[PDB]
């Protein structure tokens, strides 16, 4: 508990990397109309959160 | 003697920069594995 912050039709893409204890989060939102897979195209994700966790990560799980 | 301050002298690898290790796992010095029990060739990783 070293940190706490409180703030198919849509595509949400994320980048999660942890370098030297810094957890960098990139994101980009766009509307889509496709039910098969990710649409073919190009877009750039932008950083919003840089959280210095200092925590070793080897595995992750997605919550629905 | 203030023995409340601890430091680590047993670890299988050198740390990366800006690393903080809180592992309590028993250091394995010998070839015999240590299944959570310390003793000969099984040492506590922290020193006071
Ligand atoms: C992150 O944690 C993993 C374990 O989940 C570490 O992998 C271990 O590394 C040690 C040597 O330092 C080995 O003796 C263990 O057998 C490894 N365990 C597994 C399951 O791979 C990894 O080194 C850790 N990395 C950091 C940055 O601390």
């Amino acid at each position: 508990c070293t940190f706490e912050y409180v703030s198919f039709k849509n595509l949400r893409e994320f980048v999660f990397k942890n370098i030297d204890g810094y957890f960098k989060i990139y994101s980009k939102h766009t509307p889509i109309n496709l039910v098969r897979d990710l649409p073919q195209g190009f877009s750039a994700l932008e950083p919003l959160v840089d959280l210095p966790i200092g925590i070793n990560i080897t595995r992750f799980q997605t919550l629905l | 003697g203030n023995y409340n301050y601890l430091y680590r002298l047993f670890r299988k690898s050198n740390l990366k920069p800006f690393e903080r290790d809180i592992s309590t796992e028993i250091y394995q010095a010998g070839s015999t594995p240590c299944n959570g029990v310390e003793g000969f060739n099984c040492y506590f990783p922290l020193q006071s």
